[PDB]
């Protein structure tokens, strides 16, 4: 038991008329100013007992945001047994506040925090009992075979992970371990899945660039469990994650204006992040 | 089965939860690390670093590289150099600077801020600058005798460029909101001619300085919040 | 085999210290094989701010001229 | 013994400089080995040391008024030297670090600044509005012949398969002033001939193929603009000269030869 | 055993003829009077083992009370799309009876526990079968951004914590720490946000005045999360404080009268807090 | 795992309920204390 | 790591001195980082109403003439 | 009585899980166990086993024995005998090996694979060939030199009737996937004549070789999935 | 009499020497009566290849030729 | 508390010129080849950390 580590405290200072003074210095080098406001004022003595908590990776990392939006219908009518399953990307990028923060970092290790919210309603105009929906949400590595339907056999899940919600209870959860191939997960690849060579055209990768052509992490099917009902039924799925136990490698700057799709795409009409100010010497 | 009572607060979730679950893929053999170069521990680490401020807003400057060139000259002026006010989590051009972009993520924060300055003119040309800050709550520093009474250095050009000016974290409360609050305002920067700065014969009269802000460590920031800079379609 | 360290300070805790008694403790115990499945990891408040902030191979300090 | 005048040797050519800017470690971290501990493909590294380790000059580009800025991807530059070059050929995997030394002389009565920044995976957006990532292997990757900057994004596929990049935004959407958190140094010409970063390698792996994939790209950006009292038109080089450090490589193949024009 | 210091006991004690009066005392000096009993009548030996517990502050704020009625409603009528979210306003000043128990103190510190109570019906003349609601509660710090709309992408929620709740399941709850920038939460300000100067505005002030213009600690913003059903659901959503680990300074007299908005504002109707009696000699 | 019963009382909200429940802002710096003058521990510091 | 500590009596004739069994103690373990999570604080009986009733510059002692 | 909090992921139903349960039969007496020859302790231990490859699955010898076996001629060529994609689940005639077949059950994998080839020819026939592998990202060898950039070894046709190679692991990654992928390329196995096979008079001109796969021990395999060599129809009950 | 025992690394973990720390730890209690109830079994990671791959009555070494 | 047994590590080598070579065999034997990367060709010292877990029957 002992306190944490707190934030730099002032010690009290006086004037100084040296030939060793740090408010003059060098930035053409790559370091930042050093200077601290006991190098510039006079000072008290300062006690400092506050800490960087928040701004801990774990911390800042720390919470389930939202990243899917997925939508499957219970309906009798034959034109419909195909909304009964739906199968989306493993990805983070659908969402853009997670993705900002992720897109600090160039690379990062992390365990994962998988949460699912689900919610429901009736698309129709009209309404009437139905029986408490099951849900199966099945994770579908890269490589494993997806179903054709909602009522496959795939679903059996026999080597497929896979998770069964009744509606009502406490949100379903797991944790899924760091999994890249990588020893990090990368968040920016500049460079090509495979090399075009000598004999093939010129346009040659033009599909094979960035993240988006070279990552894979399998799919998350989900479905109905339920038969068909007279009355349709709608649901929303919501994906939520958490990266945990997570460290990060080479900070950047953050994305200041829209994104186009999984890459870092602009949109020509959205390249104009700041604001106007009247004049330079506008307060 | 062990008697147990459910209290508030069961079968909820909350996305600041921090509970055990079970493994997804138990027996995962995860793969080992290995030393990566640039390990960042703590977002502080980066508001630490400076960072070029873009200071010029004006129209025609606005979103273009231009921003962050503020002009000199030869020419005699007695006029504010520069105007800011020091709100790093919601001045128009401070939020989007490495300091603002991290601070916009949170809703509190606290410690001393850093600004650099640098002549990027010709080696011929000397002069002097008054770079200032002063507290809040007085009648803006329109002048030079006003940016005297606030806290200031003279930066002195010659050799060396890069001169740091720093506001101290003076403020009545232990932190400052980021929203821009009338009891949250932070005070003005300015900056101004000491002296005239001379130009020698067959040297350019347009001069540029680059600004740079920093967090002091001493630095901190309280409650992590959505940070208002980013939007998508629904 | 439960573990106990000391909770993060609260409105009427104690003074910073985070030493005003055991009752400023919490006890945590791991249910689950893979530790990917345990709770969030202990607050690492260890910092090297050089790494981005100064990484020069001449170490200039900084009550110097930075340019001799 | 000034820290303004810096020499550096490696392999059988040496840099030398009157004035620079104290030179940079990017992170803190010397470029190294691979160590047993850590290392990934099976068979014995190649340690071509000398021959690697050489400082290799790259074709200059001017820098006038009117310049945006310009950018290299970095083990791409150097796939035109001879050694080095035909190790990335030869070899499917391998490793390295890097010397970077930019310089830019001008007399006294010159202005302007040269930001130099390395940037680790530096991703770039494409010049196709309806596509994403839209970019040929070859545009991507224009070897010693480095790209530019531009003031406005003009999307459209000839022109469409290529990189195309605001300088304001760094070619991905991120401001400028922000590309100061990436290992960099400035070269004013006010103060400053030269700039020398060292890179360690980079990646979420030890050893990558280098024909696949860039771990940094070299951003130079006129901060300042260029200025001189008497033409209006100053047109000063820049030449920029890399080693490779500690490079290693593995595997062996029969020379691969990517797609070219 | 730590057992609990009770009040004090009586000393028996007898008459006297003693010059030592303590009755006659003065409180011009502004402090009480200090006799007991004991000095004044002749008094039994009382052992005392009653305490004071409902009485430390701990206790007096150990309840949670009904803060604010918040109402969402879910219709598929295009002109209630806008009801599906209700932004409040972070405040205890919606509930007199907190308030006034508050208002005791000059300045206080806490943690602050909330609970929420969902209650639902039908506002309509026909109700229906309309699946499980399910509720969003989204914390937005000052700052932050405000959702446009119940299905806006602020509701990602990658940093504003946020509660998700089935209806029927136990009320949730979360703890608060403090989290005030002062180093006690002031119920009073005498005084301005800023300061007018020479802004040519001699009622400058009067818009900003007193403890509102010091006081933002955002909004809860509430929303289904279910998309509309044919038949519409109204959601009633109370919210309870119980404040907690308190510490309270610079005591003050409790309120007399009705409030009159946020401040210590009186209405006019409302000035006349006491009773008649019908004469200062009838018992 | 561990067999349970839930007991009557369960899933009810008591206003004067005292148990502990999990922080919705987690691992938080709070504002160190100050002393203050006129500290009261007990109300009926005030009702003397 | 438990807290042990009193109840508070009840009607079981309990001796109002609080030391009177060993069946008149319960226990908490707390289990949440943050220590705002944790229930209501233990009772502190210690009360100061000088500061209220008769704060003065002067000491008076009651049995004296409060003006002499 | 012991106040609880019910978390999420309460009364979840996950197929990974793994829980105490009570048991339907308490103190069922479980029948002694015995030794029985062959244990099997880790899935690993079948990847280490060599297995003949299909590898000559070309049309009219598809799903027929010969497949199994690579031809020889006597006669002079230039060209590969054969030619395989170093991706143990996507390269068809891969796949289908019990090492295959193991790895289609996982997603990722690590280490170096044997390539072990028997030659099933006359006594009287000898000669030498080429077997070699070359890493990814690069073009696939057309021709011996080709082939003798990359790694190889000269198998002498003799008394020992069998040899081998190894394919070690060369990757940038430490996984790669068993999918198909254009990034995790697998790399190239060929085989040239070194020499020509001489055969005497009034034997055999025309010979084969079975060539067998297997794993090294440094091999690994790391997240379980569905395999898609096996199917099956629609299930209903009580039809 | 709960186990206590060694859970498989996650992302922000120890070495790969996987003992290091007592983080690493977790708790197991059976609570049934049939062993049959409890929890999957431990890792074995115990192999013995020689039984499929060189089950051979005579002794060869690696590089003997297999046949003399 | 201990480390779990890895899949097997190599050892660094170099060119071999002896007449005893694994590489040449037979599987008439029955057995199957015993043959790694450094009986065939030269390689490095790796250290081996990678565990066999997921491969056990009980996780099978
Ligand atoms: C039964 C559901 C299991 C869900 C499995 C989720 C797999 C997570 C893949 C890793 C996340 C993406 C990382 C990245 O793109 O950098
Ligand atoms: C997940 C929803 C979290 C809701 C948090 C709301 C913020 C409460 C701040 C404390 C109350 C203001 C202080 C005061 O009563 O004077």
């Amino acid at each position: 038991v002992s306190q944490p580590p707190s934030t730099q405290s002032t010690e009290a200072t006086s004037g100084v008329n040296s030939q060793e003074v740090p408010a003059l210095t060098a930035v053409e080098t790559g370091a930042s100013g050093q200077a601290i406001p006991s190098d510039v004022v006079e000072t008290r003595h300062v006690v400092n007992y506050k800490t960087r908590s928040e701004s801990c990776l774990e911390s800042f990392f720390g919470r389930a945001a939202c990243v899917t939006i997925l939508s499957l219908t219970n309906s009798s009518k034959s034109g419909e047994e195909k909304k009964h399953f739906n199968i989306w990307n493993i990805t983070y990028t659908d969402t853009v506040q997670l993705r900002r923060k992720l897109e600090f970092f160039t690379y990062s290790r992390f365990d994962l925090e998988m949460t699912f919210v689900f919610t429901e309603n009736y698309p129709s105009t009209a309404s009437g009992e139905v029986r408490n929906q099951v849900y199966q949400i099945m994770y579908i590595p890269p490589g494993a075979p997806r179903p054709s339907s909602w009522d496959d056999y795939t679903w059996q899940s026999s080597s497929n992970p896979s998770i069964f919600y009744m509606y009502g209870n406490a949100p379903p959860r797991m944790s899924i371990p760091y999994v890249g191939i990588a020893n990090a997960y990368s968040h920016f690849y500049d460079g090509f899945a495979r090399v075009p060579l000598e004999g093939e055209n010129t346009d040659a990768g033009d599909t094979f660039y960035g993240l988006v052509s070279i990552n894979d992490f399998g799919v998350l099917a989900v479905r109905a469990v339920n038969r068909s009902n007279p009355h349709t039924i709608h649901t929303s799925v919501r994906v939520y994650m958490k990266p945990k136990h997570i460290r990060c490698w080479c900070p950047r700057p953050p994305r200041a204006v829209l994104y186009r799709g999984e890459g870092v795409d602009m949109i020509s009409s959205a390249i104009l992040p700041l604001a106007k100010v009247d004049s330079i010497t506008t307060f | 089965g062990l008697p147990t009572m459910n209290t508030p607060g069961s079968n909820q979730f909350l996305t600041s939860d921090d509970f055990q679950s079970p493994c997804a893929l138990p027996n995962f053999d995860v793969t080992p690390p290995i030393h990566i170069p640039g390990e960042v521990k703590n977002m502080m680490e980066l508001a630490e670093i400076d960072t070029l401020i873009p200071m010029n807003a004006v129209d025609g400057k606005v979103n273009t590289m231009e921003m962050y060139q503020i002009p000199l000259n030869d020419n005699l002026s007695k006029a504010p150099i520069f105007c800011l006010s020091l709100s790093p989590a919601s001045d128009k051009r401070l939020s989007h600077t490495m300091l603002g972009e991290i601070l916009n993520y949170y809703t509190h924060w606290t410690g001393s801020i850093r600004f650099t300055f640098l002549f990027c003119g010709s080696m011929m040309a000397t002069g002097k600058l008054l770079l200032s800050y002063s507290p809040p709550g007085a009648k803006p520093p329109t002048n030079r005798k006003d940016a005297m009474l606030g806290t200031h250095i003279i930066w002195d050009l010659g050799l060396q460029s890069s001169c740091s000016m720093v506001a101290p974290w003076i403020s009545n409360t232990v932190y400052r909101r980021c929203a821009r609050d009338d009891f949250t305002e932070g005070g003005f920067i300015t900056c101004f001619y000491q002296t005239r700065i001379v130009v020698p014969a067959s040297t350019p009269t347009s001069m540029f300085m680059l600004g740079f802000v920093s967090a002091c460590p001493d630095f901190s920031v309280r409650l992590l919040r959505d940070t208002p800079h980013i939007s998508q379609s629904k | 085999g439960a573990q106990v360290s000391t909770q993060k300070t609260g409105a009427h805790e104690n003074q910073n210290v985070a030493a005003n008694g055991s009752t400023i403790n919490y006890t945590t115990i791991n249910y689950y094989k893979d530790s990917a499945s345990n709770s969030a990891t202990r607050q690492d408040l260890s910092q090297d701010p050089s790494k981005f902030t100064e990484p020069v191979k001449d170490l200039m300090l900084k009550t110097a001229p930075a340019l001799n | 013994y000034s820290d303004r005048v810096r020499q550096i040797t490696l392999g059988n050519s040496t840099i030398t400089t009157q004035e620079a800017a104290n030179a940079i470690v990017a992170y803190g971290e010397w470029p190294t080995y691979i160590n047993d501990s850590e290392a990934n493909p099976v068979d014995a590294p190649t340690e071509p040391d000398v021959s690697s380790n050489r400082f290799y000059t790259l074709e200059s580009v001017s820098w006038k008024t009117t310049s945006r800025g310009w950018w290299w991807k970095l083990p791409d530059c150097l796939k035109d030297m001879g050694m080095f070059g035909q190790n990335m050929y030869y070899h499917y995997l391998g490793r390295s670090g890097y010397t970077i030394h930019v310089q830019c002389n001008a007399s006294k009565f010159h202005q302007g600044a040269l930001g130099v920044f390395l940037i680790p995976e530096f991703v770039m957006a494409c010049n196709t509005e309806s596509k994403t990532s839209y970019v040929s292997y070859i545009n991507a990757n224009p070897g010693e012949r480095g790209g530019e900057f531009t003031n406005t994004y003009n999307p459209s596929a000839s022109e469409g398969r290529k990189f195309a990049a605001l300088d304001y935004l760094l070619g991905s959407g991120v401001l400028a002033g922000n590309a100061f958190v990436y290992p960099h140094q400035i070269i004013n010409l006010r103060t400053n001939n030269s700039a020398t970063i060292v890179v360690p390698y980079v990646n979420s792996l030890v050893i990558d193929c280098m024909a696949k994939h860039n771990n940094w790209g070299i951003v130079i950006l006129p901060l300042a603009p260029l200025a001189f009292a008497a033409t209006s038109s100053p047109q000063v080089p820049i030449t920029v000269t890399i080693a490779p450090m500690c490079t290693e490589f593995n595997g062996l193949r029969n020379i691969t030869v990517p797609v070219h024009q």
